[PDB]
DNA sequence: CCTTGGCGGTTAAAACGCGGGGGACAGCGCGTACGTGCGTTTAAGCGGTGCTAGAGCTGTCTACGACCAATTGAGCGGCCTCGGCACCGGGATTCTGA
DNA sequence: TCAGAATCCCGGTGCCGAGGCCGCTCAATTGGTCGTAGACAGCTCTAGCACCGCTTAAACGCACGTACGCGCTGTCCCCCGCGTTTTAACCGCCAAGG
């Protein structure tokens, strides 16, 4: 039965940053799990700030309201920029 | 410098709570810097917190929000 | 809290406080600083010393983490 | 020839910093799981459930005695000893 | 018709965070831009530790990347490890490391 | 008696992994014993887990979540 | 809302005379707030694991058995056992 | 009838199912979830209202202060393990002595 | 599917003895850092009076997400493919110790 | 100095694991309907913040002594490095049946 993973995103990430490099697949499993976690810290975070405004709908705001907790120093400015950059590029 | 307010008999009274006999001349320096970065922290989350309720005003909720997220319950303000 | 005023001018001007929100925090800063002493009066012995030093105080945030 | 009290000991650290293999011996360690499994008898055992268990006791044991060369240091010692590993675990909160 | 990966510019997949969101008791209601920022946040941080994963590579001499490179490459960067201070890496090893006071 | 097993020279190994230069004659009977309550805990919540899941082989899913619950949170075993 | 009411009805059943102040129950509301808070949240954690829609005695009996320890774990379960049979029989 | 009347409890078992069915844990609940959490939730309360009666008529007392709630929790050997991580306002620390320090 | 179990051979590994250097340990004289004590000064809390920023509680309504049908192409997989890398070997270079 | 034990270096062998290509589920996109969540408009008022006189709780400078932190010495407890002996960790082929 198939099951999903995000093996071929990463491999395409890496494409872009090393153009020649290989990844051994317990490093392809072990940036699996980083994913997943970071996930599902993120989207925890997100779920329970939601609660506390009684809120029933997880926005962008609240998903950049939960990253800038969970990420420290100049990163969680990084991670708020691209982010916007994102999601300004997707509505136009 | 409102961090000289934290008196040295003050950090004498804690050190006695907390069972030292005899203090060296330097834990007074080191007690305020440990102190600053631990409130520096706290404040810093409690005040993200409010931002992202849209108050003005910072709650004690907030307060024992940021303090469950460094991992230290508080019972009592809520 | 003249100095929780003063450090919390650094991340957004012109708030204001809730009585209990400053006494919260004073609660968890004594806790925190009692424990800190508790672990370094361990420290001290071990280090055979009565007189307890900023060495000692950062071995015990080294070996709890911080 | 023989070198001199400490300098293979500083050898090995090195080279055992360097290698990433495990170093506790499978057959012992599965004999000692399935020894203390026994909570609910006659058990089964996917492989890299142990291999996981390795894994994570290793790193339990090295980040232990990482604090406790940092105590014996401390102390003035070079030697580690077991009051060593009682403040370790005393500061670490167990 | 394009994807809204496409349409956002992104590598990450929108449509699976989108699903994983809605079935993952998380909310009532999940907003249409959520997925694409935490897409893109999670592909900046992809990026970020494998740029330093190939350094790593490319310092030890090799075209493969391994745990022990993904080891080196976050604990010698400081802000991912405080953000992965409480993870064990499989077949990572550790840093060498000897206290100055031990070696004469 | 299977806890003789973890050898001597095992134990001076990882000692040595850790960056120990000597090493007492006692460590290793302490090492010993908490080795078996680090295991004894991990055992017992991934037999809980298997128990509710009604499975007769511990997979290795159970493990991890184990271990995510003390806050260990192994990578490499999905 | 609060528990303060069902707090002095489990009180006055331990200890007649005696009573408490409001510190301690305002102390009391957030144990129990936090107690729900874990065994809810561990709960959750469990029927997500085998793909179940639906939280259930066992789910939190299984909860309370990973979250507290031996001694006090043995009764929770026995006097919630006792509990929700005198619910049915 | 209540239905905690019917359970021989004194928690609300109907305030319990609310919050299992309103703070988005699950899509379904069973009916003997929140009879079950709540006579775990009353033992508890049961437990720790004990010990702190105790502590409280060792002091010659008639009121539980939070002084009482941390004697009674941390002079307690799983309530401790329990709780070692909760902060207790108004609380205190337990009077000890290292025995290398006194004359 | 794959876990537990079995027989068998290889040799890496752990345990046992010994020499003797490393450092753990008790003990001593000494210097001054921190204490017990104590006058003078700062400004921490009280309470009283007053203003109002901003939290809080009523009402709109449309922007937004959930849900549903139909379409179809993106992602997981199976199967060959082939080269990055370990392994093994001969040799020169480093480094330690007396 | 200089023996001699570790280690790095250049080179050949060949394999197994990282990858391309081809198939085809299922799940992602678009068009469309509908209910209502919550952004917005509006009215209410209470803890926080500010100023002031006041009592007095408390911090701090200074005096001066002995406790105790520290450098140094002698010595013997034990741990490392190496050699010898015993053995089970590991790899391989094979089977029942959970």
């Amino acid at each position: 039965t198939r099951k999903e993973s995000y093996a071929i995103y990463v491999y395409k990430v890496l494409k872009q940053v090393h153009p020649d490099t290989g990844i051994s697949s317990k490093a392809m499993s072990i940036m699996n799990s980083f994913v997943n976690d970071v996930f599902e810290r993120i989207a925890g975070e997100a779920s329970r700030l939601a609660h506390y405004n009684k809120r029933s709908t997880i926005t962008s705001r609240e998903i950049q309201t939960a990253v800038r907790l969970l990420l420290p120093g100049e990163l969680a400015k990084h991670a708020v920029s691209e982010g916007t950059k994102a999601v300004t590029k997707y509505t136009s | 410098d409102n961090i000289q307010g934290i008196t040295k008999p003050a950090i004498r009274r804690l050190a006695r709570r907390g069972g030292v006999k005899r203090i060296s001349g330097l834990i007074y320096e080191e007690t305020r810097g440990v102190l600053k970065v631990f409130l520096e922290n706290v404040i810093r989350d409690a005040v993200t917190y409010t931002e992202h309720a849209k108050r003005k005003t910072v709650t004690a909720m907030d307060v024992v929000y940021a303090l469950k997220r460094q991992g230290r319950t508080l019972y009592g303000f809520g | 809290q003249r100095l929780v005023r003063e450090i919390a001018q650094d991340f957004k001007t012109d708030l204001r406080f809730q009585s209990s929100a400053v006494m919260a925090l004073q609660e968890a800063s004594e806790a925190y600083l009692v424990a800190l002493f508790e672990d370094t009066n361990l420290c001290a012995i071990h280090a055979k010393r009565v007189t307890i030093m900023p060495k000692d105080i950062q071995l015990a945030r080294r070996i709890r983490g911080e | 020839h023989r070198y001199r009290p400490g300098t293979v000991a500083l050898r090995e650290i090195r080279r055992y910093q360097k290698s990433t293999e495990l170093l506790i011996r499978k057959l012992p360690f599965q004999r000692l799981v399935r020894e203390i499994a026994q909570f609910k008898t006659d058990l089964r055992f996917q492989s890299s459930a142990v291999m996981a268990l390795q894994e994570a006791s290793e790193a339990y044991l090295v980040a232990l005695f990482e604090d406790t060369n940092l105590c014996a240091i401390h102390a003035k010692r070079v030697t580690i000893m077991p009051k060593d590993i009682q403040l370790a675990r005393r500061i670490r909160g167990e | 018709a394009k994807t809204r990966s496409s349409r956002a510019g992104l590598q990450f997949p929108v449509g699976r965070v989108h699903r994983l969101l809605r079935k993952g008791n998380y909310a009532e209601r999940v907003g249409a831009g959520a997925p694409v920022y935490l897409a893109a946040v999670l592909e900046y941080l992809t990026a970020e530790i494998l740029e330093l994963a190939g350094n790593a590579a490319r310092d030890n001499k090799k075209t493969r990347i391994i745990p022990r490179h993904l080891q080196l490459a976050v604990r010698n960067d400081e802000e991912l490890n405080k953000l992965l201070g409480r993870v064990t890496i499989a077949q990572g090893g550790v840093l060498p490391n000897i206290q100055s006071v031990l070696l004469p």
